[PDB]
């Protein structure tokens, strides 16, 4: 299982809607229930801006685990070394440097 | 009266050119052409043409269905000129 | 004595402007073919600048400070005014130039001894009533070759 | 087989979505495949700007390829030479020179 | 038949999108079949803007046609004497020039 | 004597506007047709821009170095005031030209002898209460005619 | 004597309001209704300006040459400073103009005998602390009448 | 039937899509036809700007036809005297002056 | 003699600012309440400006000009600086008023007889540290009075 | 029966849609019919700014009525006093003026 | 002697560009490895900028007063005329530098015997053709050492 040690850019985004059991009565007395045992799961958006030289291996490295296989990686500061999964990546590729804006999607084991 | 203008239209390899139309845009007014009047003439297939024009000032305009109307040139006609190819007027003296 | 360890008062200063066929960087310092202009009033040399870009990543040791970096450097605008010479070959070549509008290189030679090439096109032409006089700004296009690069 | 040399514009797009078999769990353990062997095809936004007298030339090439056969191109810098079909293109005649904003699909033989 | 002379502004624009066939296989291997014969037929956005005193013309012109008729027209710069109908045309009268903003639908004979 | 290729000094500097019908270009030399504007105070003829576009590409060798090139290049404004002159026809046909507002060609004339032709359409008439003057600006439109191009 | 076709220093410049009902265009020589300003510090009078419209065209034989035309002339704005005068009726007409709120019509006259109509409404008033001067702008409202309209 | 002498601001819109009986096939020879006598019908948006004063004159002339009674109205400097209804309108109370905007749908008697 | 129709050089032009309760525009000419400002060093009164809004129309008959009228009328922004005072009860009640933020109303008396009253709130308090002066402005609401209307 | 005195902000919006029986025979002729007597009900767009210490009080007032009670309301300068229902309002607490926005539908009684 | 506690006139001001390897800020004392740049016209060291965040609060007591904070503190930008002279190997360093665009350290010095050191990459050269001059403005990235942490 491999790692993620690429820089990332100011700016990402986090967001994290928990599964809830919602069910609404009379006058409130809303029953609500965690639905899952983990239930939330984080979901990033990362955005990074190399060089075009190693463009190339990145791409490569996003390659290999295609969209299924998952890889470990360290959100910044974050206390949880967390393993994620990703489906879709694009690039603005200029003269000089190129930038991917992916999304990274947290999975459990 | 109208001087007849006859000839062949070659392109620069020598070889007839289609599809082409030449058209005649008047830019004063004389005794029988009102300014801002057009006429075409679509040629043969082997290039000739052959009209007659009215004494007086016009511009050349040369659509061959393609790029746009090109500056040929402007034509004078006056009341001396006898008839000829249409490339005399363009390369005469003004 | 033209040669550089001093400075020099920049008197003579002369403007060429190429106009037959080849690389004009193979040999500048021969002026077999290109033309000089006459009596430049004034001249103001283009602007080497660049671009900077964004550096500082989410994931760093050193905070509060920003990081930035540099990309796409870009040569600047040459300006000069000279006499109205309406007569002479040269400006007439220089406004046949700006008319049909293509990239052309010239250069410009210093009482020191080293000259500086650029190319670019033109985009602006001035005039004045009094004393007449006409200023030309053009643009360059693409890296230059600086006196250094020679001096080495 | 023909090729396609004309140049490029800066800020041209790539998209990339591999295919996979998503199915989930109650939670996680959500389980993955790799579907076909040549999952991500990548998708091209191409921009390009040509004076008004050559614009004709690019047209017909567009014009004799369709939208259904398929020509060689080499992305810029990219280590591979895919082989690609386009099906949508659009341009701005404004007054000299004419910009096209075209889409390249990859495809496989 | 008649024609259409009126002038154009800068700006114009030209969609393509051919009618192809398209079936995706198994790993790749579309087959890809060009449908109709003449598949391709461009659709322009032609705006013009003409003072107030001759716009009366463009209408009754239009009208002329209603949305069944067509008419020949060149394109600008463009090797093709082709026919076309416009459906949809709309007028910016504002205080002494009235601006067009129709749509022109090339169609075979 | 009046001739190029040395410089003058500007002293007369006179205005025509066009009234005829024919062709400005065809001799703007004769002034048999056009009407001279009388004791301008001062005069700025417009000046030729150009406008930039973009060139770089990404498969070109040559990076970090922007590229542009020319097009779409326009002619300037013209500005110059007179004294105040209501009795003259030549204001009340700048005037009435004005009003009605439609295209006209107009020239200037150097003691040099060159003559320059322009075409345009007047977009202010200011005025002073200090030494009555009036202050005149056209915009010029199409193609105008330098001096370099009748010089040879 | 005032008589056009000599230039004018332009000392008395008189200015007057319009007070009555009728045309004011139908003769503002006579003075019989319209209400003078006394003592008028400095005086600018509007700028007759106009705005552009695109001309350019795809199918133009002529290109890389901009084309614009004239369309919707508007007039300028006047300004003008006087001695601050409270007592006199026309300031206090003025103010009450400026207050209520309506166009109006007004003009000025010059020493060489022709005189100038604008109508408009007034927009800013202003004042100072050291010689206390008042300073009014207007804005003009339609299609002025210019001196050359009358001496024709 | 009363008129509409009141006057428009700058800025006037005008719509028009005439009716036809499109029907497509495989490569054009798509037939047409004109549909009914009177297909066209434009659809004008017309805005004003008028003191408070007189807003609630001409809310009431508006109200009194409501959206079903048709009212004489002569288009600026067009050549028709046509007959229009509306049904929608909306005014702008800002603090002096309100502006109305409406849409007329022209029909015939 | 302080009397208008003349002009006057304004030395004294006073400064008061109101304490009491009750309407300052019944009788602005009793300093009985009225608390004075010392020692001001300059002053700039607010200018009352107005809003221009569009008139034009498709059916108008006269095409070709602008028609904009007037409405919205606004009054303007005060200004003066005077020698900084902590001493002074005037001063204190200035910056109480400033700190609690209130609509109050003030005047400005000239030589010449007439008095202006204004009313708004203050919004800047500035200083400087040599010849220590303090310079504060405030910002007008509603209508003022004008010293034209009680000469009437 | 409560009433309404509270004060409003410039740029307050006002709409109007009469209901109408509309049906398109064949050539024109289009039968229209008032449909309901008082057909023509406005609905008001009211934006207020209140500083926070009179917010209780509006929020107070507006909670009495909830959405299921009518209140009388007189529009400025209009002549007929309405009576009016709201079922939506939001507002903004920034540091010391609470902006008010809310939507006023008249009803019949 | 050369000691603070006492201002300094700043007549030396030399001007050093790191060549070698290593950490600058270990002892910029020693010149044992930079280079001295030579005729330095005039010179503007960075300033320290910073930037303002927003930090106002709800339910904090005080109220209608903002309250700010410091966040991102960034380095400012230097730039230095000095008199052209490619012959030194110098400049011929620093255009090497700019061209190939790296971020280099350098420092300067002062009679007071302080020195101050910063890093960045340079953004621009410029000329000037009367006593011919090179302006020269880098742009600074992270952290520089004041003078003030080498003198505790």
């Amino acid at each position: 299982m491999k790692t993620f040690r690429w820089k990332v850019k100011p700016g990402m985004d986090v967001a994290s809607v928990p599964s809830v059991r919602k069910v609404r009565f009379g006058d409130g007395y809303s029953q609500r229930a965690p639905a899952g045992l983990n239930a939330n799961l984080k979901t990033y958006s990362v955005t990074l801006s190399v060089p075009r030289e190693e463009a190339t291996v990145l791409e490569s490295f996003l390659e290999e685990h295609g969209g299924w296989k998952s890889f470990l990686w360290t959100p910044p500061y974050e206390w949880r070394q967390i393993k994620v999964t990703c489906a879709k990546w694009s690039s603005r590729v200029s003269m000089l440097r190129v930038e991917f804006s992916a999304e990274f999607e947290q999975v459990v084991n | 009266m109208a001087v007849k203008i006859s000839g062949v239209l070659k392109d620069g390899t020598g070889k007839p050119v289609q599809n082409c139309t030449i058209q005649l845009k008047a830019r004063r007014n004389s005794t029988t052409v009102v300014v801002n009047t057009v006429g075409s003439e679509n040629p043969d297939e082997a290039g000739r043409y052959s009209m007659d024009v009215e004494y007086g000032q016009y511009s050349v305009i040369l659509q061959v269905d393609g790029f746009p109307p090109s500056h040929a040139g402007t034509i004078t006609v006056y009341e001396d000129s006898q008839p000829g190819t249409l490339n005399d007027f363009l390369c005469a003296m003004t | 004595v033209p040669n550089p360890t001093m400075p020099v008062k920049g008197a003579g200063t002369t403007l060429w402007v190429y106009k037959g066929s080849g690389d004009p960087y193979a040999n500048p310092l021969s002026d077999v073919d290109w033309s000089r202009l006459a009596k430049v009033k004034d001249l103001t040399p283009g602007e080497l600048t660049a671009e900077s870009y964004d550096d500082s990543y989410l994931d760093d040791e050193d905070a509060d400070w920003t990081a930035t970096g540099q990309g796409q450097k870009s040569a600047g605008d040459t300006s000069f005014t000279l006499a109205w010479m309406p007569g002479e070959q040269g400006q007439q070549a220089l406004l046949a130039w700006f008319n049909e509008g293509d990239t052309r290189a010239y250069k410009i030679r210093f009482p020191n001894g080293t000259v500086d090439v650029f190319r670019g096109w033109v985009s602006s032409i001035g005039k004045a009533v009094t004393v007449i006089t006409r200023t030309v700004k053009v643009t360059n296009v693409g890296r230059p070759s600086m006196a250094e690069d020679r001096s080495t």
